[PDB]
């Protein structure tokens, strides 16, 4: 019974215990706000080709 | 509106200022999934607030219900209060 003088708790059960979730990449907050704000480029520039300024506020000509 | 909403999110704390694993393994493992979770949901809120090119289509379910109400068989400009303020002429002269 030397296997019950081992610890109990496995080295799996450390390595999900210790890495239970997988963490956060430093550049998913980059690349997911600058994907958000190429519509707000987009959008609301006045250099943009495809602004909103001449589909919201017409023109008088 | 979208701008009043935008605004808003203007005023969401820095969450990616959490993202070290000082913060990582000092965290309970159940508030650490819900601080993940309140950052995927920023994303989600974020994403569709700046989809302006939906807007344009919301506003074509507004347009029709509008329009069959100024198609009236009284008048274009026709209301409650000028309807109500002429049946009391109506009502109050004989017959």
């Amino acid at each position: 019974d030397r296997v019950l003088s081992l610890p109990a708790v496995s080295k799996n059960q450390v390595l999900e215990n210790v890495f239970h979730t997988a963490p956060k990449a430093p550049v998913e907050h980059l690349e997911k706000m600058v994907s958000a704000n190429s519509k707000v480029y987009d959008a609301l520039n006045l250099q943009s080709k495809r602004v909103l300024i001449w589909q919201v506020k017409p023109a008088l000509f | 509106l979208s701008n009043e909403r935008y605004q808003l999110l203007s005023q969401w704390p820095d969450f990616t200022t959490m993202y070290g694993k000082d913060f990582y393994y000092r965290a309970h493992p159940e508030d650490l999934k819900k601080f993940y979770d309140a950052a995927d949901e920023y994303y989600k809120l974020y994403e569709t607030v700046t989809e302006f090119d939906s807007l344009s289509a919301l506003a074509s379910q507004v347009v029709p219900n509008y329009a069959a109400r100024r198609r009236s068989t009284v008048h274009p400009a026709i209301g409650s209060t000028v309807a109500d303020g002429a049946f009391t002429n109506f009502l109050l002269s004989k017959q």
